[PDB]
């Protein structure tokens, strides 16, 4: 999500 | 009505960066030390975020990243609780994961079934539980960070779960096919991040492939037990994966299991080079  | 100025926030250094956005620390009026998580443009409906941040308001434990502000307009703007050690997946892969052992590793999803516990209680559902979602902070303190921005996804090949940006290695079957996302479902993606916590950051089903794994896992394929992992542990994660979702365990067991487990499972334990 943010951190693929 | 919680929503904030952009001026107001000053993003310092990039922690991390992903498929729908990336994460800094920063300051939040020069005073306050803040993480904020970017997305980019076209990600999901701000009205529908501002939907769904009411319900995350709502949302508030000690073992849950904790909202502090948002910022509605492109590129929405998500201001949390600032976590020092980072992800968990960091953590883990990280110089540290060397000293973890399975007592740490064991707390460490202790804290994390705590606060899905009290998600279980307030009815809600993560849709994405794993250790890039984990946020580490000082004394091995785990807290689980952005629930239910999964559903809020627009993106075409994630909505029909599929196409290498959707978790499928977390996903429960049943939530897989027919997307039927439950609290139990997240049961099974706890059971894989009980995987990255004994194998300290590994990826689930290694070798296989995002396509290979659901007709594995419908065939009745189950991850085998970790290296230096208890077997008892293991049989834990067995149960969270559970075809029938009934008969996974919940996250209130789970809680007390993990917290027990030195005195009520595994008595007889001794450290490895590992675990």
């Amino acid at each position: 999500a943010f951190f693929a | 009505a919680w929503e904030i100025p952009r001026e107001s926030l000053r993003l310092e250094v990039k922690l991390g960066q992903g498929c729908f956005g990336e994460v800094w620390m920063g300051t939040w009026n020069g005073t306050t030390r803040v993480a904020i998580k970017t997305l980019k443009p076209g990600t999901m409906s701000p009205e529908a975020f501002l939907q769904e941040a009411q319900v995350m308001k709502k949302l508030r434990h000690e073992k849950l990243v904790q909202l502090y502000a948002v910022v509605s307009e492109e590129p929405i703007y998500i201001v949390t609780e600032y976590m020092s050690k980072g992800s968990l997946l960091d953590f883990l892969k990280g110089e540290m994961g060397k000293y973890l052992r399975l007592p740490q590793l064991v707390d460490m999803a202790a804290q994390i079934a705590s606060g899905m516990a009290y998600v279980e209680r307030m009815n809600y559902v993560h849709r994405d539980l794993r250790a890039a979602n984990i946020l580490v902070g000082e004394n091995l303190v785990c807290k689980v960070a952005d629930f239910g921005l999964a559903r809020l996804i627009e993106d075409n090949e994630y909505t029909a779960r599929q196409g290498a940006k959707f978790p499928i290695k977390w996903t429960a079957p049943e939530a897989a096919l027919y997307g039927r996302f439950t609290i139990k479902s997240d049961v099974w993606s706890f059971g894989i991040l009980l995987t990255e916590l004994t194998t300290k950051g590994r990826v689930p089903y290694p070798g296989m492939v995002n396509r290979e794994v659901l007709d594995q896992v419908e065939r009745g394929y189950r991850m085998p037990c970790p290296p230096e992992c208890p077997e008892s542990l293991h049989d834990l994660m067995c149960q969270c994966w559970r075809k029938d979702p009934e008969e996974r365990p919940t996250f209130e067991y789970l809680q007390a299991f993990l917290e027990d487990y030195f005195t009520s499972t595994e008595p007889q334990y001794q450290p490895g080079e590992n675990l």
